[PDB]
């Protein structure tokens, strides 16, 4: 069973080419990347204050 | 008795599939948004520049009438 990647074609419809043109000239996906990184900004980071909180272990 | 680690009655399902929201906005309408904001700014810009030309001609009249 094989499931290969990267086999599409650019659809020459007006909708698809104006969506790719908006992607190019309007920086949309870069704003999407910034949105993902700020979505991890407003979380709470999983650090431990070390010399007071030692890490977990196994027996 | 026997006390290993089995699956307890069979576990629930596990997701693995890809997902993208494809949002979106139907980008031709987003061009319309950009051109609308652009022309909005040009309209207000035109109005403020012509009113400031009026006041600048008033300052011209000030320097003219004060001069002799």
């Amino acid at each position: 069973t094989y499931k290969y990647v990267n086999l599409r074609e650019p659809s020459m419809d007006m909708k698809s080419v104006t969506d790719r043109a908006a992607q190019t000239l309007l920086w949309t996906e870069l704003i999407r990347g910034l949105g993902m990184t700020l979505s991890y900004l407003f979380r709470e980071p999983a650090t431990i204050n070390y010399p007071f909180e030692k890490g977990p272990l196994s027996p | 008795v026997k006390q290993d680690m089995p699956p307890v009655g069979g576990y629930g399902p596990i997701d693995y599939k890809r997902n993208l929201p494809r949002r979106g906005l139907s980008g031709y309408s987003m061009f319309a948004v950009g051109i609308g904001a652009l022309l909005f700014g040009y309209w207000s810009m035109m109005r403020w520049n012509r009113e400031r030309r009026r006041l600048q001609i008033e300052d011209f009249e000030a320097r003219i009438a004060l001069m002799p």
